[PDB]
């Protein structure tokens, strides 16, 4: 259930069909440090992806 | 040549008007020869017209580049023609023209066209030089306001004092506006809507942020002075001096140091208030809604899972924790919906 | 001008209302009643 | 084997807007490319300070990540060479995986065997034969002579590891590391970016 | 130029008519606001000392500190050394 | 440090304390040449215009005016004291000396907060107000 | 050295400023307008309820998945 | 009344009628204030006619307008004061030239035609 | 504060004493205005200021600037080495280093404008031809401008709007700028086609943009720039990134 590096429980997410169009989200999560004035500890990942 | 040699019933201004009509005739011949050069050259390097929109710069570039596109690299003569950014852009584009060579007789014909265009350019320079020398007689006030080269150029592009007099100030401000293709930049080229008036020394001798405000004023006063001169009134130059004095006074007013402004102390650390439709609406907006009331709470001893990695401690209250809330899901209050300001809306409407 | 006309109207209205409120302050005209309507029947006269 | 771990010194700051516009037109419609490169050239403000970002790039833009990744793709091409870049990516019909190759022979056809580029940090893994390494060291030393054996003075190794767990700087793999860095740094024009 | 005033009706001429339109429509509350500003902004005691005390204080600071002034490098807060 | 008014004898200090019935009299006991006093006086000078509606700031030299040294224990380089209607207003800064601010404050806003707290508490007839921030430590780390 | 040694020459040269030159010496006025100097006030106005609604809506995932979503979709 | 170079100088009754019509045109959004807007309306032929004040201190700054009206067949007169024209134009500032413009299907047809017929009859 | 006291005392000693005493405070006003102009990288010039007073104030500004820069660098080195330091000292140092960096950056931009591009087209041509040959070798079809009836145009718009929205998710207290940004996002979400039309219009026509704000996040080792873009341009840029 909560296993697999894309978290196989993410197949069941409500937004699973509107996340298929979100590409390059890791790069923009990393670049988010240049837009918000706060350090993000989870800069490397995204909970919905 | 006779006028310049004799510069020590057939008046002077008939010669002036004939010369100034010759200027627009020369400009028309220049634009048709530019059409020919562009049409017969856009089979070797067809993209250059989209990179160098200026007619004379395009003519100089095709005379310099010719059929050999190795002269875009290690070539100083282009730096005498174009900006460095557009030089590197045309080098980049010439690396990938996808255009076949030119025939030798085609090269001869295009070189002849370029040489004739340069001859016409030199003739235009000489005739504008003569007009600039005769400025003080032909247009005293317009020369008083803005030098002599600027007045000569603006009436040469307009087509004489008579043609310039029937022109509004908002177009005299744009006499000499070049297309100025933006190569990566953000229309920070100082020539998006500027002409010979903006680059006149009277406008250029201001801080760069007041220069367009100064150019509008200078164009308006130059329109006034040109209308004054078109009937050859104020021969001595009183009107031009008055307009220049007004321009200088308005320029000093802009650069006048800001007034002394007082510091407002903190009022006091310490009355009845009304209530009505406005008070009810503002209280409902700031009121604690049921969904926001329910997020304030937190179950005792029932440990929630830490959703939202990015910030631990963020927790909804009894919103979904199956704690002590209600059976149905809470509904969003319409009064809390985010809306935009009045000024922001009016700017969003002027944008349309 | 449009601004001058609006300014004149505003000044006239302000003068009239200021004089009316001074009259109310001096008993010459009894204090105004709340403008009760059907929708206002219960905010102004709920207990009644 | 040789691992070079580096990063382009100031990639974001030394990005020409005009060259970026001309490079972006190869990828997107000229309207979009002109929009982005114009958006990079805006006024930057801090409380009384105002300048115009005419040279560098702005990291705070939403699409700045795309621009940086594409510009770093250009540097990857400059470093790998078009032949090795096309061999790593493979034919477009069947593109290669993370660090896979179509055939074993294609993998071993070049010194550079692995390559990766995080946003601005490059990791290159070379594998030299006994002769290629010495030829490259000879070229580097004929370019940069070192008779006093001074190449060990500036060398960097991870001090977090014990003395025998970190890299041993003998004489041959120091000149080899310097040669690899020199050969990789030459194929990057310093005007664009430098290492 | 005997004109007509849309406010009073008197016969104000060409040039001073314009000023009439700026004065006849001037808000009476402006007078009260300006008098209130005068009464509020001129009854305030000065926050800082006058020039006399500023000069005197700088003089005594120079006298009591030779680490910043003088030619003789004396102590921190002693008398003239 | 020199723009603020100076008090030149004890009688003027007492009259300055007495002359105010609706503003907090803030008095800096110390020497204008002292480093700590100059640091405090920069801050007091930068806020003197901003608090003129509910506070007045005076400076006192503890050698030219020596009467309050034994009385108010003015044996620190800089001392800031608050009076409201001829009453010393003690403030619980958390430093163990609830009578004065015997150090230099590095922030413009903290002294404004302290002055406003003193004023608001002293209007209610309180001899001791509580500072909005605890100064038992310096939060350096 | 002594701060008042680097300014000694300029202090000497100040003596040639005529008394009338000491009276022009304009007063310094701020260049930032009424909005910059003393802004009116900033109200707080908490977040819309839609934020809580969307946060609690994130969840209640699904009971089934179309057998078309692959390892990454 | 003073400068004779302002030749089609209207009388008092026609001045009243003309200022009234200018006020109505400003109400109907058919007015263009300023000499520059008058020139811009001339070059496009979208102007019924033009009114200009004969009190500009340099008067010859508005004598190109009659010469352009002759080239575009547009009626033109001079009024006595700049401030009256400005007020008639809805502008507190002194306007020295205004243009009453064309609009298809407008309600100000007959008044404009009558004021034109009166205008092109006093030009001598 | 010792430098300011010394300079003020020196200038006020040469004051003609008996004839004028009300202009002591205007000297301090000028002394602080010149320092503010130096800190803003703005040229300082007073028309009616006599030349000797101008030179004395310029010397004061240069000495204070040297001390200011040295103190900034010394304090930054202290912060970096993990020394125990107050929060306010860190904030003041961050503000100091922001101004120093931005002075050095205005200088860099001015140098680029004066010296033109540094990319010496020959090697720019090399880079461009390398990229062109790569893309031809990959048979890469260029990305087109988004079509009118782009199928998943609204999906990308919703993704961009949610990306912009997921910065105020926990910020329980809003702000006027944040309130305006949230209003724009809600107005674009409720009215998607008009927002897409505005985005397309911005992409096609907009080439001049409002100024962005720069702030520095202090990591105690290096300063991370953070850029505040206009909320109306952020929607277009976020959609462009997603697309």
């Amino acid at each position: 259930w909560d296993r697999g590096i894309p978290r196989i429980n993410t197949l069941f997410q409500k937004d699973r069909h509107t996340l298929a169009y979100d590409k390059g989200w890791r790069v923009r999560t990393d670049f988010k440090q240049y837009q918000v004035l706060k350090q993000n500890p989870f800069w490397w990942t995204h909970q919905r992806h | 040549k006779q006028a310049k040699a004799s510069e020590v019933a057939a008046p002077e201004y008939r010669v002036i008007v004939d010369a100034n009509n010759l200027t627009v005739e020369i400009e028309n011949e220049l634009n048709i020869i530019h059409k020919f050069i562009r049409d017969k050259y856009s089979k070797r390097f067809p993209e250059l017209e989209s990179l160098v929109p200026n007619a004379l710069d395009y003519i100089r570039t095709v005379k310099e580049l010719g059929n050999s596109l190795d002269k875009c690299k290690n070539n100083e003569n282009l730096q005498q023609i174009l900006t460095n950014a557009t030089i590197m852009v045309v080098s980049v584009t010439a690396s990938t023209t996808q255009g076949q060579q030119l025939s030798e007789e085609e090269l001869e014909r295009l070189e002849e066209a370029c040489d004739m265009a340069l001859e016409l350019n030199a003739s235009k320079h000489r005739i504008y030089e003569y007009v600039e020398s005769r400025m003080s007689f032909i247009a005293p006030n317009l020369s008083i306001i803005i030098g002599a080269s600027t007045a000569a150029k603006i009436m040469g592009v307009a087509g004489g004092l008579t043609n310039l007099s029937k022109m509004p100030a908002c177009n005299i401000m744009l006499l000499g506006a070049q297309r100025k293709t933006l190569s990566g930049f953000s229309s920070t080229s100082v020539l998006p809507h500027t002409g010979y008036i903006y680059h006149s020394d009277i406008v250029q001798s201001l801080p760069p942020d007041l220069r367009r405000k100064a150019a509008r004023l200078v164009a308006a006063k130059c329109t006034l002075a040109a209308r004054v001169d078109s009937f050859h009134e104020s021969t001595e130059g009183k009107v031009g001096y008055e307009l220049k004095d007004e321009i200088e006074r308005k320029f000093d007013k802009w650069q006048e140091p800001p007034p002394v402004k007082q510091v407002k102390p903190l009022p006091a650390p310490l009355r009845k208030k009304r209530g009505g439709r406005r008070y009810r609406k503002m209280k409902e907006r700031l009121g604690l809604t049921e969904i926001r009331k329910q997020a304030n709470r937190m179950s005792f001893g029932e440990i929630e899972e830490d959703a939202y990695q990015e910030d631990l401690g963020f927790s909804l209250g009894h919103l979904g924790k199956s704690g002590s809330g209600r059976v149905r899901q809470t509904q969003v209050n319409e009064a809390t919906k985010a809306r935009i300001s009045k000024t922001l809306q009016r700017t969003l409407q002027k944008q349309s | 001008t449009k601004k001058e006309q609006k300014k004149l109207r505003r000044q006239t209205r302000r003068e009239a209302q200021k004089e009316l409120q001074e009259k109310v302050r001096l008993g010459l005209m009894p204090p105004p009643e709340p403008k009760v309507r059907i929708s206002n029947l219960m905010r102004v006269l709920g207990t009644e | 084997n040789v691992m070079l771990e580096s990063r382009f010194e100031k990639m974001y700051e030394k990005i020409d807007l005009t060259l970026l516009n001309r490079l972006l037109r190869l990828i997107v419609d000229h309207n979009i490319a002109d929009y982005m490169t114009a958006k990079n050239n805006v006024v930057i403000n801090y409380k009384d300070m105002n300048h115009t970002n005419s040279y560098g790039i702005i990291r705070g833009l939403q699409f700045a990540s795309f621009i940086v990744q594409y510009y770093g793709l250009v540097m990857d091409l400059l470093v790998l060479g078009l032949h090795r870049a096309s061999e790593m990516a493979g034919p477009p019909q069947m593109p290669n995986d993370f660090l896979s190759f179509q055939d074993i022979a294609t993998e071993a056809a070049h010194p550079i065997r692995l390559f990766c580029r995080y946003i601005d940090r490059i990791h290159i893994f070379f594998r030299f034969t006994a002769d290629e390494a010495r030829d490259l060291i000879q070229r580097y030393l004929t370019e940069h002579p070192d008779p006093n054996n001074e190449n060990i003075v500036g060398y960097n190794n991870k001090k977090c590891w014990p003395r025998d767990a970190r890299m041993r700087l003998m004489k041959h793999d120091v000149n080899l590391g310097r040669a690899v860095f020199w050969d990789i740094k030459n194929r990057l024009p310093r005007s664009v970016t430098t290492v | 130029e005997y004109l007509v005033s849309p406010i009073t009706g008197e016969k104000i001429p060409a040039s001073k008519m314009q000023e009439h339109m700026r004065i006849g429509l001037l808000d009476p509350r402006w007078l009260e606001q300006r008098d209130r500003s005068i009464r509020e902004k001129q009854s305030d005691d000065e926050v800082y000392a006058p020039g006399l005390d500023i000069e005197s204080s700088l003089k005594q600071l120079a006298e009591r500190r030779t680490d910043i002034f003088g030619v003789e490098e004396t102590a921190i807060g002693k008398k003239i050394g | 440090s020199y723009m603020l008014p100076h008090l030149h004898n004890g009688w003027q200090v007492d009259q300055a304390i007495l002359s105010e019935e609706d503003r907090v009299v803030v008095i800096r006991f110390g020497h204008d040449w002292d480093p700590t006093c100059m640091k405090m006086d920069e801050v007091l000078y930068s806020i003197a215009e901003k608090v003129k509606n509910f506070a007045v700031i005076y400076l006192v030299d503890i050698t030219e005016v020596p009467d309050f040294n034994k009385m108010y224990e003015l044996y620190d380089p800089c001392t800031v004291m608050f009076f409201f209607r001829n009453k010393h207003i003690m403030i619980d800064l958390g430093t163990g000396n609830n009578n004065k601010i015997n150090w230099a404050m590095e922030d413009k806003q903290e002294m404004v907060d302290i002055i406003e707290t003193v004023y608001r508490g002293a209007r209610k007839g309180r001899g001791l107000v509580v500072s909005p921030k605890d100064y038992s430590t310096k939060y350096r780390y | 050295p002594k701060i008042q040694q680097q300014f000694s020459d300029l202090k000497r040269k100040l003596a040639e400023v005529t008394e009338e030159e000491w009276l022009s010496i304009p007063e310094v006025g701020d260049a930032r307008n009424k909005r910059q100097r003393n802004p009116r006030y900033e109200k707080l106005t908490p977040v819309p309820d839609s934020f809580f609604a969307k946060h609690l809506q994130t969840g209640e995932n699904h009971t089934s998945v179309d057998p078309r979503q692959t390892q990454f979709g | 009344d003073v400068n004779p170079k302002a030749y089609p100088l209207a009388d008092a009754h026609l001045t009243k009628k003309l200022l009234d019509l200018v006020q109505q045109s400003c109400n109907y959004k058919q007015l263009r204030k300023g000499a520059n807007e008058a020139t811009k309306t001339l070059n496009r032929g979208i102007s019924e006619f033009i009114v200009m004040a004969a009190d500009a201190e340099p008067l010859e700054i508005i004598l190109h307008l009659p010469l352009l009206c002759e080239d575009k067949n547009v009626p033109y007169v001079f009024v006595r004061s700049k401030q009256a024209l400005g007020r008639a134009c809805g502008v507190s500032r002194p306007v020295i030239a205004c243009s009453v413009t064309i609009k298809e299907g407008s309600q100000l047809k007959q008044q404009i035609q009558s004021i034109q017929q009166s205008i092109e009859r006093l030009l001598v | 504060l010792e430098l300011r006291a010394a300079v003020m005392h020196d200038i006020l000693d040469m004051m003609p004493e008996g004839i004028k005493q009300n202009k002591a405070r205007t000297i301090l006003q000028h002394l602080s205005e010149a320092w503010r102009c130096w800190k803003a990288n703005i040229p300082w010039k007073v028309p009616g200021l006599p030349t000797p007073i101008e030179n004395m104030i310029l010397r004061y500004v240069k000495a204070k600037a040297d001390w200011w820069t040295n103190t900034a660098h010394y304090n930054r080195e202290r912060i970096r080495r993990g020394a125990t330091v107050d929060k306010t000292v860190c904030k003041k140092n961050l503000g100091r280093l922001t101004r120093l960096y931005l002075k050095a950056e205005q200088e860099r931009q001015h140098n680029y404008l004066k010296d033109g591009p540094y990319i010496t087209a020959e090697e720019a041509v090399a880079v461009y031809t390398t990229t062109v040959h790569w893309l031809e070798s990959r048979r890469f079809s260029p990305i087109p401008f988004p079509p009118l009836s782009y199928k998943h145009d609204t999906k990308l718009l919703i993704l961009a709007l949610e990306r912009l929205k997921e910065a105020y998710s926990v910020k329980s207290r809003l702000n006027q700028s944040q309130r305006e940004e949230l209003g724009l996002i809600e107005q674009a979400y409720d009215n998607p086609h008009e927002a897409l039309s505005r985005i397309k219009r911005h992409l096609l026509t907009q080439r001049a943009f409002k100024e962005v704000g720069i702030e520095f996040m202090d990591l105690y080792s290096h300063l991370v720039p953070v850029y505040d873009v206009e909320p109306l341009e952020k929607i277009t840029d976020a959609y462009l990134d997603q697309y």
